[PDB]
């Protein structure tokens, strides 16, 4: 053998992480979507028993 | 001359393309293929 | 690995890694260091007279910066995804505009 | 006791031989004198018969390897970049727009 011309190891390998660009409506995360939808019932039920 | 052996499944020694043109080692190409062209050069040996 | 996303992570040399990572369409990356330390030679038969010349010519080319050129020609510089933004986009710790559009 | 010692002390074991842990009095490399054209440090005591091996790092390339049959290297170097931890700056104003 000769001088080694080139040095190398057993390295790993895993996937890219993506961008992961967020949704356009990705500020209604932290509350699901029954609460929202809830929420606003809830809404309309206060106005008219306060009416 | 000399006889000089390498792999072919591998980064370092590829077919290129067109090889119907070319012929012998000349159509052989890659970085292995580099490294042995300056090793003949250098020791000053056909191959 | 490019199906499991973020699953299945493969174990291969170093070369062999960086290759598949820059000479391939660039999903996956090389992270981390090597664990063991191996080393690539060429050959010559048991009591052969190009063994003193070619051992030479190896640590000549390797001194002059000659093998460093040509492993950054076939690695980096024909790279199939290139190198996209090689200026690495550092991880922005204000809140971007996209997460209150 | 270091590295280089456990090294020789392993490489003992494979290869007997009787071996002293001898320290070489100039505390230089392989270096090529100028207008004397002499080695200097393991490779001048090698080169004019003083020690048997040279268990230390020594960095290999063209000018030593004509002179000592080196062996397969048992460990890589690379010139590194070093640098002082990143610590917390000091935060100056207009830190609420962070
Ligand atoms: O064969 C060689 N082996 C060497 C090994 C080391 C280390 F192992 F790191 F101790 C060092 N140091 C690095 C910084 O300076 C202090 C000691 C110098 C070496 N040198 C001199 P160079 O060639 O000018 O680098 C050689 O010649
Ligand atoms: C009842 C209808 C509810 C529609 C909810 C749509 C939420 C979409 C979130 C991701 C948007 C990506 C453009
Ligand atoms: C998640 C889809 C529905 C979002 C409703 C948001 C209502 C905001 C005002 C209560
Ligand atoms: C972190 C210090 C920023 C200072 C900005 C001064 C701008 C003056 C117009
Ligand atoms: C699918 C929910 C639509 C809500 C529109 C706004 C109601 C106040």
């Amino acid at each position: 053998f000769s001088k080694p011309f080139m040095s190398l190891g057993i390295s790993i390998m895993i996937k890219k992480p993506q961008k992961s660009k967020p949704g356009v409506f990705s500020f209604l995360d932290p509350l699901a979507y029954e609460i929202w939808m809830c929420i606003v019932f809830a809404y309309i039920g206060v106005s008219v028993v306060l009416f | 001359t000399y006889i000089v052996t390498t792999i072919l499944e591998d980064p370092y020694v590829m077919l290129k393309k067109n090889a119907n043109q070319f012929e012998g080692n000349d159509r052989y190409e890659g970085y292995c293929v580099e490294l042995a062209a300056e090793i003949a050069k250098h020791v000053g040996y056909s191959y | 690995v490019r199906k499991s996303k973020g699953k299945y992570a493969y174990l291969l040399e170093s070369t062999m890694n960086e290759y598949i990572e820059q000479r391939k369409p660039c999903d996956t990356m090389k992270v981390g260091g090597n664990l063991d330390s191996k080393g690539y030679g060429i050959a010559t038969p048991k009591g052969s007279a190009l063994r003193g010349p070619v051992n030479l010519a190896v640590l000549k080319l390797s001194e002059q910066g000659v093998l460093d050129k040509l492993k950054s020609k076939w690695w980096y510089d024909k790279g199939e995804c290139g190198s996209k933004d090689s200026g690495s986009k550092d991880k922005t710790s204000a809140l971007s505009l996209s997460n209150v559009a | 006791e270091g590295y280089c010692v456990d090294l020789a002390a392993e490489i003992a074991k494979h290869c007997g031989f009787k071996y002293k842990l001898t320290i070489v009095g100039d505390g230089k490399y392989g270096a090529r004198d100028a207008d004397t054209k002499i080695w200097n440090g393991m490779v001048g005591e090698l080169v004019y018969g003083k020690a048997d091996i040279a268990i230390a790092p020594l960095t290999i390339t063209l000018v030593r390897e004509e002179v000592i049959d080196f062996s397969k290297p048992f460990m890589s170097l690379g010139i590194s970049i070093m640098i002082k931890k990143p610590q917390k700056s000091k935060p100056g104003v207009f830190s609420f727009l962070d």
